[PDB]
């Protein structure tokens, strides 16, 4: 069996119900070199997702679909067993490896189910290598019509909202807006773009770097200085890691403190999602389902001392680094999807004429 | 390969001492080389320090002059800046704005010009209307027209520009003149008591002083000859 | 096939024949009527000709409500050729919808009428903005229910409209008063409810309505009374103000800065009364959903 | 599977009591303490084509031999073996004896895709090993024997990578993860007769010409292995420490 | 967002070996909405991918295509036109020249404009050639081998281009030419350079 991975370091008595693992310490310590147990991709995949090398939902969706059609790829049913079940079964396991490596996210939850709901979907009368085929041709159409088609789509729908001259806040990095921006700026928009970011990720100078790269005119800032730049801003754009059935955005940690703040200055506040990220879970808060990441990233270098360096050895301090929170409907505008622009009371629709 | 160097040095009396032992040295480069080829006698190692948080670079050329002089309108030799005036004067007191903009006193901005970012006016200076100023210094004195466009560009004291040009990166030196609906290509430099006729595009290299010999093109009341 | 002087007066005929009339009927009513007379056979061609006829039946009367029926009607006539497939066959099919569609069209007031008079009590106080038939309509059926109350008009400086619905609804005996467009702050604290009606119906929920209709809005959240907008259903727009500056302008102008019309955010509307039935705001957003899929 | 075991051996070099075990038990054990039900042994025959024979009396589970020719090199034996090679290798030595965890290794191998994976031992004729800041991908490998007068890299290496840090006394424990790809090249192209002389720093100045990566596992406290005498005499001291835990 | 909706997709068929001669449109059925706007020109359904939906009834489809725009319908099929429509009183000749086929001078003539000598346009500009449902294909087709471009929108405005090129070429005022109606405008040009030369 898999060995189950340890906690790290101490944890806030309020999110004593969630797992806090450490970067540094990973499951393949215990586990055979030639893979045995689960798929050599399935381990790679994990080991890959434990150290950061994959980072963004869209990417890590992808990856995951990949690691999933390479373990479909070499397959074998077993003599008196039967593919539709079996299939599932087999992969059971490989999501616990997953999950323990670093919690899902909601586009890996809507990919995985998915992916059961086609499997599951396979006839009896089905030949291997045919099902086989399909499923793979299903994963790469899912991730076409779902990523590509529905990014094209909205960053279509979103050229209209961008006019010239006006000032566009990001926050943190996003594929959808990153693409949207250029987009915008190709067609001939004429605009400036505003960039904020936060410890320790410091993932806002991806699309700093892009954006630059594409020509647009950028400003750099962290979060705290939101609250200056927020006069002179004309709208707050934003990616969502997953719309929830109640409107709610789970984002990024610091998005619904922008909502806020943008609300508190009278900016308009747009979210851009794939509908292929809207859940059918609800949640109120960011304390009954979140993510702790590495405490140990906390720790920063100021002047010539580390302050957080042995942090462990006070009994009673506490470090938290959370990875995600919630933004109440109210604090959102729009919602862009590739079914158009809709108010963020609508996600529960989508979820009805989805299915 | 990734160390700025500053050239600053904290030197001994040794350094001096062997710059006079060894007569023919004449840069800092040719100590340091010779010294550490020869290290089998004499040893006189030589050591270093790297800062991280700190600024420094020196003005070498006007590639350096220029980027150097963006740093410091940007702030990023703090405490070093513009409206902190670390060399007290009357003269060089400005207010700090949004978007890194610096204004002295009488600046008298004129209608529908627009200042973009990264931008320093000296004591006295006058603009025009409908101007398009933008990453630029200009200093005490100046006189602009109206309708003139200025990027990445450099005026020092007493330059005066005519309505209609447009000048892009670009120094213009002590009391440098240009005539009615002038373009100045980038990389361009107009030194003192440079005056430039109407009607003409200086290329993107060019160099004109009052001298002859050493500037590409003897420069006077007029453009061409 | 009409030539832009037949189709423009027709509509100004049909609005001036019948002056109880909303303009987007008499808009759907004159596309109709052109499909009925159009010598030609092609889909692409026939929506061609409506979709071009549309921009000069707006020329004239460029409220939102004109919009609106014209893009039902597209969509009306596109969800017929989705089924049909012949444009001989899809022809007299597309023309009996519209008749059966301008039939249930025109009884939009009274069903509004009878869903919302029950939401009015006996001494309430009402309070509206301007001059608009479906609050008139469910005044008059509130009346008809022998409840008793007292009403407040703004009198919409622009163009007096409100002083003309202070007659029509002197005319029902209803107890009425005329107030000043700046003296709503004055007048919402005595005011039970508030019911004003809409030139169209935007995608989150809010409305888009004469230029006085924010500050109402705003005052009543303030003072926490109901806002109940009436409107048909016909006037569901695929539109997203993000803000005042946001709705396009050739809605704003044409009937030193004078707009005629003014956008309202869902969040300040408590619930819709449509022919569809009482809605909140987020329901209108599902409909003009369902419509395009 | 993801990995294939190819175990080097060409009394004989393999067989050498260190600890009353043979030379070669070692790195046999070190693989069969990590899965590897199976692993294949190419076998010396310059002495006698028979060293199987007795080979064969080894108590690992599972164990594929293989005669050779008189005369034969390292890369001449993987382009030797290749019909039985099906997916990314892992090249070993005899005559390493070492207790590192090999999963240090081949996670540089898993994590980051890499293209070759290496060990190395720290310090305790010479080769030049220069590794970026992380210590872990090595971007310069070199040796006095064609090394004229001067160390010289190119100047687009370090506008990529501005800090290098270079290494001399490393020690090459020979362990070596490859891709499959690497192989097929070796097998197009049969000028290269030992991996680690001249496959090796091959494949790192290819790496600045859809591109290859190198990794190396310096490790800092712990035992490692030759076939000099002297390094003999000092396994023979270290496996009985070494051996009570193994 | 009705301005999406199609009909009827124009599929494009380009042939390397024979870009003029050969390479076809053919229309297929497509009842659904599409991801970009769609321009409707005799019957034909223009996908407006490179190009964006324009408004107003502006004359010289010149000054559409100078904006990056395209109007939305425009030609006789339109019953209300945005190109302020005009006759080009030249097409008697295209009639006559209809029941002549391909079989010196004229060969050069009919080069223009595929480089390659053809009647087509004739049978384009005949009196019996009603433009219904069942000729988008050919004229689509025409089009797509006049110009050189996967798009269909650049296909007009190329073509566009060209006819306005040659009647600067040969002086006809070209005011008097706006693409009200393309196949009218170039049977008239191919007519008036057959009777020059």
């Amino acid at each position: 069996q898999v060995p189950t991975r340890k906690d790290y370091g101490s944890k806030v008595s309020l999110f004593s119900h969630l797992p806090q693992y450490s970067r540094q310490n990973s499951l393949t310590q215990f586990m055979s070199i030639p893979s045995s147990v689960i798929h050599p991709a399935m381990v790679r995949l994990g080991l890959q997702y434990s150290q950061g090398l994959v980072s963004g939902s869209n990417a890590r969706c992808i990856a995951l679909l990949r690691a999933l059609q390479q373990v479909i790829q070499d397959y074998t049913t077993p003599p008196n067993e039967e593919l539709s079940r079996d299939l599932v079964n087999k992969l059971k396991p490989y999501m616990s490896f997953l999950t323990q490596c670093r919690p899902l996210s909601a586009s890996m939850h809507n990919a995985i189910k998915f992916l059961n709901k086609e499997i599951t979907s396979v006839g009896s009368s089905k030949r291997e290598e045919e099902a086989k085929s399909e499923l793979r041709a299903a994963i790469d159409r899912y991730v076409q019509e779902k990523i590509v088609l529905a990014a094209q789509a909205i960053s279509r729908f979103a050229y209209q909202k961008i006019s010239n001259g006006d000032v566009i806040l990001v926050y943190g990095c996003s594929s959808l807006v990153s693409r949207i921006l250029q987009e915008a700026w190709t067609e001939g928009r004429r605009f400036r773009v505003v960039v904020v970011d936060s410890r320790p990720w410091l993932e806002g100078r991806h699309t700093l770097r892009s954006l630059v790269h594409a020509g647009v005119p950028a400003s750099y800032l962290l979060i705290p200085a939101a609250s200056y730049v927020l006069p002179e801003v004309s709208k707050v754009l934003l990616g969502a890691h997953a719309l929830l059935a109640n409107g709610s955005v789970m984002s990024r940690v610091g998005t619904a403190q922008l909502a806020l703040v943008a609300r508190a200055h009278n900016v308009p506040v747009l979210v851009c999602c794939e509908t292929y990220k809207f859940c059918e879970r609800v949640q109120t808060d960011a304390f009954v389902s979140n993510e702790l990441d590495d405490p140990d990233d906390l720790q920063c270098k100021r002047g010539e001392h580390v302050a957080l360096a042995n942090w462990q050895n006070h009994a009673s301090l506490r470090l938290l680094n959370l990875v995600y929170d919630v933004t109440p409907p109210e604090l959102v505008d729009l919602v862009i999807t590739e079914l158009g622009m809709i108010p963020c009371s609508s996600v529960p629709v989508v979820l009805r004429v989805k299915s | 390969y990734d160390l700025l160097d500053c050239h600053i040095s904290i030197c001994s009396p040794q350094v001096a001492q062997l710059f006079t032992d060894n007569f023919d040295y004449q840069t800092r480069d040719d100590f340091v080389r010779g010294l550490l080829v020869n290290e089998e006698i004499l040893g006189n190692q030589i050591h270093m320090h790297v800062t991280a948080k700190e600024y420094g670079a020196r003005v070498s050329n006007l590639h350096m002059y220029s980027a150097v002089c963006a740093d410091v309108i940007r702030r990023w030799v703090y405490p070093l800046t513009p409206e902190a005036n670390f060399t007290d004067s009357t003269t060089q007191s400005c207010t700090h704005s949004r978007h890194n903009i610096y204004r002295g006193p009488e600046v008298s901005l004129g209608h529908g010009s627009i200042l973009e970012e990264n931008v320093l006016l000296g004591s006295g200076t006058v603009i025009g209307s409908n101007c398009f100023i933008t990453n630029s210094v200009i200093g005490p004195g100046c006189h602009i027209g109206d309708n003139v466009v200025l990027d990445q560009t450099y005026l020092w004291q007493g330059v005066r520009v005519a309505a209609g040009a447009q000048i892009h990166q670009s120094l213009l030196c002590d009391n440098a003149e240009v005539k009615e609906r002038v373009t100045l290509k980038p990389r361009s430099v107009l030194t003192s008591q440079v005056v430039v006729g109407p009607n003409i595009t200086l290329p993107e290299g060019s160099v004109i002083s009052l001298h002859p010999p050493d500037a590409e093109e003897d420069e006077d009341d007029g453009e061409f000859s | 096939p009409m030539d832009d002087k037949e189709l423009i007066e027709y509509f100004k005929s049909q609005m001036k024949e019948d002056p109880d009339m909303a303009s987007a009927v008499a808009a759907i009513r004159t596309l109709l009527e052109f499909l009925k007379r159009d010598k030609g056979e092609t889909i692409q061609g026939l929506r061609a000709n409506l979709t071009s006829a549309i921009e000069t039946l707006c020329g004239v009367d460029s409220s939102v409500a004109v919009s609106s029926g014209g893009e039902l009607f597209l969509r009306f006539i596109s969800l017929a050729s989705l089924e049909y497939s012949d444009y001989s066959k899809c022809k007299k099919i597309m023309i009996e919808r519209g008749e059966l569609f301008l039939r249930r069209i025109s009884l939009s007031r009274n069903k509004i009428a009878d869903l919302c008079h029950t939401f009015i009590k006996d001494g309430a106080t009402i309070l509206t903005h301007a001059y608009s038939r479906v609050v008139l309509r469910v005044l008059e059926a509130a009346v008809a229910a022998k409840k008793r109350f007292s009403v407040y008009v703004t009198e919409s400086q622009p163009d007096l409209s409100g002083k003309k619905m202070a007659k029509a609804l002197c005319h029902l005996n209803v107890p009425v008063t005329v107030v000043l467009d700046a003296a709503v702050g004055y007048i919402m604290e005595k005011a039970d409810l508030v019911i004003v009606g809409a030139e169209g119906v935007v995608e989150n929920g809010g409305i888009i309505n004469k230029i006085g209709t924010n500050q109402m809005a705003v005052c009543a959240k303030a003072q926490n009374k109901p806002f109940y907008v009436v409107a048909e259903s016909f006037k569901f727009v695929r539109l997203f103000p993000l803000n005042q500056q946001d709705v396009p302008d050739k809605f704003k102008y044409k009937a030193e800065e004078h707009p005629w019309v003014d956008y309202t955010a869902p969040s300040l509307i408590t619930l819709l009364f449509t022919d569809l039935g009482v809605l909140t705001p987020s329901a209108v957003s599902d409909e003009l959903i369902k419509l395009y899929l | 599977m993801e990995f294939q075991a190819v175990v080097m051996a060409v009394i004989p070099k393999p067989l050498l009591p260190v600890g009353n075990k043979p030379l070669i038990w070692y790195p046999l054990n070190l693989l069969e303490r990590v899965g590897f039900e199976e692993v294949i042994v190419v076998t010396t025959r310059d002495v006698q084509k028979a060293l199987c024979a007795e080979f064969k009396m080894k108590m690992k589970p599972d164990i594929v031999c293989i005669p050779d020719d008189a005369d034969m090199g390292t890369a001449d034996s993987l382009r030797y073996i290749y019909p039985k090679l099906k997916t990314d290798v892992l090249v070993l030595s005899c005559d390493l004896i070492t207790d590192v965890a090999l999963h240090e290794v081949v996670d540089l191998f898993r994590a980051y895709d890499a293209s070759l994976a290496m060990l190395m031992r720290k310090g305790q004729q010479r080769d030049f090993i220069g590794v970026d800041s992380t210590g872990k991908r090595l971007l310069f490998m070199a040796n006095e024997a064609d090394l004229d007068e001067e160390l010289v890299i190119k100047g687009s290496i370090l506008q990529k990578h501005p800090r290098i840090r270079f290494h001399t006394g490393l020690v090459d424990a020979h362990l070596y993860c490859l891709k499959k790809y690497i192989v097929d090249f070796l097998m197009e192209n049969g000028s290269i007769t030992s991996i680690r002389s001249e496959l090796i720093p091959y494949l790192v100045r290819k790496q600045f010409s859809k591109s290859l990566d190198i990794y190396s596992f310096i490790k800092e406290a712990n035992t490692l292995n030759l076939a000099p005498y002297d390094a003999c005499w000092n396994a023979c001291r270290g496996d009985r420490w070494e051996d009570l835990s193994r | 967002m009705n301005s999406q909706y199609m009909f009827d997709y124009p599929a494009i068929n380009i042939d390397v070996r024979c870009h003029r001669l050969l390479s076809s449109v053919s229309y297929v059925a497509y009842n659904k909405f599409h991801t970009h706007d769609v321009s409707t020109y005799e019957h034909c359904e223009i996908p407006l991918e490179k190009l964006r939906l324009g408004f107003g009834r502006r004359n010289s489809l010149a000054d559409f295509y100078s904006l990056g725009e395209l109007p939305a319908s425009w030609g006789p099929a339109c019953y209300f036109s945005s190109v302020k429509p005009m006759m080009y009183t030249f097409q008697g000749m295209a009639s006559d020249l209809s029941r002549f086929d391909l079989t010196p001078n004229v060969l050069k003539a009919l080069s223009w404009p595929l480089g390659i000598p053809d009647c087509e346009i004739f049978s384009i500009c005949s009196d019996r050639f009603v433009r219904g449902l069942q000729t988008r294909d050919q004229l689509m087709s025409y089009i797509l081998r006049m110009g050189d471009s996967h798009s269909l929108d650049e296909c007009i405005v190329q073509a566009h281009k060209k006819i306005l090129q040659e009647a600067r070429r040969l002086g006809l005022s070209d005011e008097h030419y706006n693409g009200y109606d393309l196949f009218r405008e170039i049977g008239s040009l191919v007519c008036l350079r057959l009777i020059n030369a």
